[PDB]
């Protein structure tokens, strides 16, 4: 029943923008935590970005610290992530993937029990 | 003046000698125990 | 995890299933008496 | 951080045989209240990973049974009793316990 649902991320040149966009269909997106996965082809995973609920509590990892910037809206169910000075190194498959974490110590970077659909981001 | 609950204020501006009528302005149904008229300058 | 569970839980409102499973907006009134002088009723019914 | 090791990482297995896959932690992932923190997982090429195990024992919603996950405090270990073309993926780890979620380098599992 539930599924995650990803757009865009193509060919786009060095040191612009980008969009994309992550909805979900089958839960309560107000509840549950959002995480941000980078993974590069040829080795494994990154995370690079979390949310808690309602907004407010951001995190960045260590190369990412206002490179990226992220948004999300609870009305439509969509989360987005704003891309901002792009690199050839971050040609790599991003995509959503959700938290369990609704606990007190569950810390929303943590336990992620599914993972979404998956688009391939091309900066060259 | 507070009374059964309404609270009412009274007033008249005049162009300390003389007699004057003090009409009143509005009757507040606020419905509060009240002791302490600290003025604002 | 196992017997620590999320104390709420999703309506999951669907169009499909029926009436008593259906989504239902509800507004509840409320009225004491006495706890102020009273501001609130009908309107004066005034004639010619 | 946690320093997290995955050894070794390219694993020819014949097909039937059993495998046994390794992740080791830096610091104890054994909380106050007596369970394990860390998380065990698969990616087949160009499907999106899955939990395999939570919490190093119990099922995870739609794994077979065969998948068998071991360990204490820093050594922990991953057994599949029977492998197949199914079970071709590589294997991943994850803990829980600290701010940044740190993966494992990826544990390839390959048919011969």
């Amino acid at each position: 029943e539930v599924q995650l649902l990803e757009s865009g991320g193509g060919v786009v040149q060095p040191g612009g923008s980008l969009r994309l966009s992550c909805a979900a269909s089958g839960f309560a997106f107000t509840t549950y935590a959002m995480n941000w996965v980078r993974q590069a082809p040829g080795r494994g995973l990154e995370w690079v970005s979390a949310i808690s609920d309602g907004g407010g509590s951001a995190y960045y990892a260590d190369s990412v610290k206002g490179r990226f910037t992220i948004s999300r809206d609870n009305s439509k169910n969509t989360l987005y992530l704003q891309m901002n000075s792009l690199r050839a190194e971050d040609t790599a498959v991003y995509y959503c993937a959700k938290t369990r974490g609704r606990g007190l110590y569950d810390y929303v970077w943590g336990s992620k029990d599914y993972w979404g659909q998956g688009t391939l981001v091309t900066v060259s | 003046k507070n009374i059964d609950g309404y609270f009412k204020i009274y007033s008249k501006h005049t162009p300390p000698q003389g007699f004057s009528a003090l009409e009143p302005l509005v009757d507040l149904p606020i419905g509060i125990n009240i002791t302490r008229f600290q003025t604002l300058l | 995890g196992f017997n620590c569970y999320f104390p709420l839980q999703s309506y999951g409102f669907q169009p499909t299933n029926g009436v008593g499973y259906q989504p239902y907006r509800v507004v509840v009134l409320s009225f004491e008496l006495l706890h102020a002088p009273a501001t609130v009723c009908g309107p004066k019914k005034s004639t010619n | 951080d946690i320093v997290m090791t995955q050894s070794p990482l390219s694993l020819p297995v014949t097909p039937g045989e059993p495998a046994s896959i390794s992740c080791r932690s830096s610091q104890s992932l054994l909380h106050s209240n007596g369970y394990n923190y860390l998380d065990w997982y698969l990616q087949k090429p160009g499907q999106s990973p899955q939990l395999l195990i939570y919490l190093g024992s119990n099922r995870a919603s739609g794994v077979p049974d065969r998948f068998s996950g071991s360990g204490s405090g820093t050594d922990f270990t991953l057994k599949i009793s029977r492998v197949e073309a199914e079970d071709v993926g590589v294997y991943y780890c994850m803990q829980a316990l600290q701010t940044p979620g740190t993966f494992g380098q990826g544990t390839r599992l390959e048919i011969k």
